[PDB]
């Protein structure tokens, strides 16, 4: 006891609550005045629907790792307690957008993410940055799914800089603000190892401490390393499908392992064949126009022995990050050699520092003034 | 003076945070913050006037002053072996001397000569070839080397970089400290 | 240091068990005989390092060898003599003092498994007593002694007995040529080096010189033993200040570990304040080949550094101990005064470079290609010509100092917003 008729308690309340919103969020804006008039604080009513919310995605699952086969909890979320409060009219404040959130999380925790084109398209009200962070948060996820990580990359160090300038001060996250910036963290070290030397995009999100760290784990993968692939997949496999933590540990039941096992083998095969990638491309584009004595010389560190070299060079040539050809009379194998620019990291922090100005008069001149 | 005036004539053009306190400059303010000054009587300027050219580096210059009236005023007579002292002088100037032009007036200097430095100076190849390639692992210098031709190519550009550099002497010595306000503050 | 106070009235005085020689003029490689030699003075009755001692050169003086060890080893001693036919009768004594000890020694090997299969704490304290005796007399019968000092090791007389048998037995197991029973033995010198003893600076240099003695003669993954024949005795160079310090090969290993096995960003702990000072120094004015591989070297020497250490290395393979130590630290050699240079330079013509270092262009080509993958020389290839740049200066370093100026301030003044 002590946690399941919690639990039970908890999803009561979020579908007491899911009801509620879905019945005054359609034709009534008598409510919503009321509500807006009345409470003159924004803050609790805009709070209800990501606190519910987070603990209602955490229940939903922990019930699910019981009920594994056949399981109500997540369709009582997603098509009940989700889709009611999605498909409605938009609430003209932190509220809409929120319900759209609520259902994107389970809609990222189920791994059936293709309406990102619709979720984007429909979400048309004014992007305050406190729904920007879970908007570049969970679409960002469909880009890394999308399998485009040099598009993907730009997305997570938006999030995980937190320059977004989020500043609430009403508990709103809620209580698990260090899990999200060490998601994003193992989600941006993913993404930086399967492009590296292109990026140069892991200066922003993460500085030079931690950066060094990755950066040496980064170098050992790419050399063949598996430990550094072991511990990035093992340390993101619960951040794809954990729904803020599982029920209890124990050894007698064998229900809670299913879903623990369903979160493995999905995460595991996508990124093996990145890792795989990641070595393929390893080796950094030196030289050009190769003729044929160091094209064999290079053709050696591709795979040699013997058998099957030029296919398999062939293979990890054709993987979208090896331009090349083979011209058979001149015996000269053209290839190109990808590099990039670093002087304009300084660009976005001239004016981010004008803010800061601005900002270092922020707190200080609101003192003054409750000073004065 | 082949401890300071050599040393530490690398970091003082706009790099101050390695002065070492307890040196020459003990004196080097007095015989300066004079109005009138020439030809050196006393043992410090006469100590002085021969450091002074080994600034404007001048082998020919500096050598020719810690040997001009103390073979009676005890430098050469005195130290208890008759003429091997300056024998180790003089090496210690002709050698100290080349350690200079490489650390001060390398600004224009991109291709450089060392077979006629050795004409110039007249050390030993091998105890230039050694200092010379020293000059760059030992400090650092931004000059490149192919030696099986006796070469230095420098491609230094400092000199209008140094400047926002400079900046950064005063630069970081602003969130230098922003490392050290906190620290007190909690 | 501390203890060079205590040294000051010592000076070299110790005491171990062998005394006096080894087999006199040798012709060449002549720092070999002596750093060997005196390896010999505090480490025991070596035993084929004599004959090791011997193929070096010719001349007949393999006589007084071990003929006066006698106790254990009695016939090869006698047959060494008539080898060269040599009539020194002298030497009907074991034939006598052997044959006198069987009516005891058969008694205790009965009371032997009378101590065993029981379990008897006292029974085994006599069987310990007359056998402590026996192993101090001979115990070589290592194979006894291997038999002892694996079950309750401790002698009656705790310290003098529990030294010498169980030192005399990590070198006879070494004399027979064994080494796992010689590698606990090992830890068992572990253990009375650093309880320790009385400890007198003539225990202190007897006993830094001791655990670096099976050290030498490497037979395990000594590359991996450094760290351990390092580490130990207020971690010097040479372990004594004793400026006579003759187990001076330690920089061979210890730059075998650190460069051949592990590799040196690193080369701190190998160099710095471990090769220029003092003692070091000492064994630098001492020993004619293995001076240049740090004289040239912290002169930062280009091409007539890798003479010297080519000419080094040549003799390196000399290195004529039970080696086990040497492939490793002459390749190593070449790799580290590459990777010196591979640091800073501007480039080279890879043929100069192959002629400079005795092989070919193409191995040259292959050479700077396998330090790219290693990703220790930072740079490009250029393709045949053989000109590889090595252009590295730093530009506009001030991106640390910019966003540093708001890594801390600008997330630590948000601190403030909350009241």
């Amino acid at each position: 006891q002590w946690l399941w008729d919690i639990i039970d308690e908890f999803i009561y309340q979020f579908q007491s609550f899911s009801q509620y919103r879905c019945k005054t969020a359609k034709k009534s804006e008598e409510e919503i005045d009321f509500l807006r008039s009345n409470p003159k604080i924004w803050n609790v009513h805009s709070v209800l629907n990501v606190l519910h919310s987070l603990v209602d995605k955490s229940n939903i699952n922990r019930q699910l790792e019981v009920y594994t086969s056949g399981g109500d909890p997540e369709s009582v979320a997603g098509e009940y307690g989700r889709h009611s409060l999605y498909k409605m009219l938009g609430y003209f404040s932190l509220v809409g957008l929120l319900r759209l959130h609520s259902l994107l999380g389970d809609y990222y925790q189920a791994i059936k993410v293709l309406e990102n084109i619709e979720l984007n398209k429909k979400s048309m009200y004014s992007r305050v940055p406190e729904c920007q962070v879970t908007t570049y948060y969970y679409v960002g996820f469909a880009y890394l799914m999308m399998r485009r990580y040099q598009d993907a990359i730009r997305v997570f160090a938006n999030i995980l800089l937190y320059i977004q300038r989020t500043k609430s001060m009403f508990q709103r996250t809620t209580y698990k603000y260090e899990m999200i910036n060490k998601q994003n963290e193992q989600m941006h070290a993913l993404l930086a190892i399967a492009l590296t030397m292109y990026p140069m995009r892991i200066d922003e999100s993460i500085h030079l401490q931690l950066r060094e760290k990755y950066g040496d784990k980064m170098l050992r993968m790419q050399k063949g390393d598996p430990q550094v692939y072991e511990e990035l997949f093992s340390y993101s496999c619960p951040k794809f499908l954990s729904p803020v933590v599982p029920n209890y540990d124990s050894v007698h039941p064998n229900y809670h392992k299913e879903p623990f096992l369903q979160q493995l083998k999905v995460f595991s095969d996508e990124v093996q064949q990145q890792a795989q990638l990641s070595t393929i491309r390893s080796f950094l584009k030196l030289y050009t126009t190769m003729p044929v004595a160091k094209l064999a010389g290079f053709l050696d560190l591709t795979e040699q022995e013997f058998r099957i070299q030029l296919l398999v060079f062939k293979h990890k040539m054709k993987n979208l990050v090896w331009t090349s050809g083979i011209s058979a009379l001149d015996g000269e194998f053209q290839s190109a050699s990808e590099v990039d620019f670093y002087i304009d990291k300084d660009m976005i922090h001239i004016a981010d520092t004008k803010v800061a100005r601005r900002y270092g008069d922020f707190f200080i001149r609101q003192i003054h003034k409750f000073e004065e | 003076y082949l401890v300071s005036a050599m040393l530490l004539e690398i970091p003082y053009m706009a790099a101050h945070e390695s002065d070492a306190r307890r040196r020459m400059i003990s004196k080097q303010f007095h015989h300066q913050l004079r109005v009138g000054e020439r030809q050196p009587l006393l043992g410090p300027p006469e100590s002085m006037r021969e450091h002074v050219v080994a600034a404007s580096k001048a082998m020919k210059m500096g050598d020719w002053k810690t040997c001009h009236s103390f073979i009676i005023n005890e430098k050469m007579n005195g130290k208890v072996w008759d003429l091997f002292p300056e024998a180790d002088k003089v090496r210690t100037m002709l050698v100290r001397k080349i350690q200079e032009e490489s650390l001060r007036t390398y600004l224009f200097t991109y291709s450089s000569v060392y077979d006629s430095i050795s004409m110039e100076t007249l050390s030993d190849m091998f105890e230039l070839d050694l200092p010379t390639v020293h000059s760059i692992i030992s400090k650092m210098i931004i000059n490149e080397e192919l030696m099986a031709s006796l070469d230095q190519p420098t491609q230094t550009v400092v000199m209008h970089r140094t400047e926002p550099t400079a900046q950064q002497n005063l630069a970081l010595q602003l969130a230098e400290k922003l490392g050290s306000l906190v620290e007190n503050n909690e | 240091y501390d203890l060079t106070t205590r040294i000051a009235h010592f000076l070299d005085r110790h005491l171990v068990f062998p005394l006096l020689e080894f087999l006199s003029v040798k012709e060449i490689y002549n720092e070999k005989e002596l750093l060997q030699g005196k390896l010999d003075l505090l480490s025991d009755t070596n035993m084929v390092d004599f004959a090791m001692d011997v193929y070096k050169n010719l001349y007949s003086d393999d006589i007084p060898h071990a003929l006066r060890e006698k106790r254990t080893t009695v016939v090869a001693q006698l047959k060494q003599l008539q080898a060269e036919t040599e009539p020194i009768v002298k030497m009907f004594e074991d034939p006598e003092t052997t044959r006198q000890m069987q009516s005891t020694r058969d008694g205790r090997m009965l009371f032997d498994y009378l101590a065993d299969k029981h379990g008897f704490r006292q029974e085994y304290l006599d069987t310990l007593y007359r056998y402590a005796k026996f192993q101090y007399e001979c115990g070589n019968y290592s194979g006894a002694a291997e038999y002892l000092y694996f079950f309750r090791v401790l002698v009656p007389a705790t310290d003098r007995n529990a030294l010498s048998s169980l030192w005399g037995k990590l070198a006879s197991e070494i004399l027979m040529q064994n080494w796992d029973a010689a590698m606990e033995d090992l830890t068992r010198l572990k253990e009375t080096i650093d309880n320790n003893s009385v400890s007198s600076p003539l225990q202190s240099l007897q006993q830094r010189t001791w655990l670096i003695h099976w050290s030498l003669f490497v037979f395990f993954n000594h590359p991996k033993g450094r760290d351990n024949i390092i580490d130990l005795f207020l971690y010097q160079p040479q372990y004594l200040n004793a400026i006579q310090t003759m187990c001076p090969h330690i920089l061979r290993y210890l730059t075998t570990a650190v460069i051949t096995n592990k590799d040196v960003r690193k080369r701190r702990q190998v160099l710095k304040d471990l090769v220029k000072v003092i003692q070091q120094e000492s064994y630098t004015y001492k020993d004619p080949i293995t001076e240049f591989v740090e004289c040239l070297y912290v002169n930062f020497d280009f091409d007539g550094a890798q003479k010297k250490l080519r000419e080094c290395e040549s003799v390196l393979v000399n290195d004529f101990f039970l080696v086990a130590c040497l492939e490793d630290f002459i390749e190593n050699a070449r790799l580290f005064i590459f990777e010196t240079f591979c640091r800073i330079h501007q480039c080279i013509s890879i043929n100069m470079l192959a002629d400079k270092l005795n092989m070919t262009p193409e191995e040259a080509e292959r050479w700077i290609v396998n330090l790219i993958r290693n990703a220790r020389l930072d740079a490009k290839i250029d393709s045949k010509l053989g000109h590889v740049v090595m252009g590295n200066n730093a530009v506009s370093p001030y991106q640390q100092v910019i966003e540093k100026t708001k890594s801390l301030s600008f997330r630590s003044q948000m601190l403030a917003m909350n009241i």
